[PDB]
């Protein structure tokens, strides 16, 4: 998931925004 | 914005910034 993706690869701020409430 | 390489607590800081007062969920794989 996002926590693993951002660490093992890269992720965008737009992808992180999917986890906002 | 630029892409991100975020591990551990650095990803929580990034979520905090992106989401602000909306809050967020931190959901690692177990």
């Amino acid at each position: 998931g996002i926590v693993e993706q951002c660490c093992t690869s890269i992720c965008s701020l737009y992808q992180l925004e999917n986890y906002c409430n | 914005f630029v892409n991100q390489h975020l591990c551990g607590s650095h990803l929580v800081e990034a979520l905090y910034l992106v989401c602000g007062e909306r809050g967020f969920f931190y959901t690692p794989k177990t």
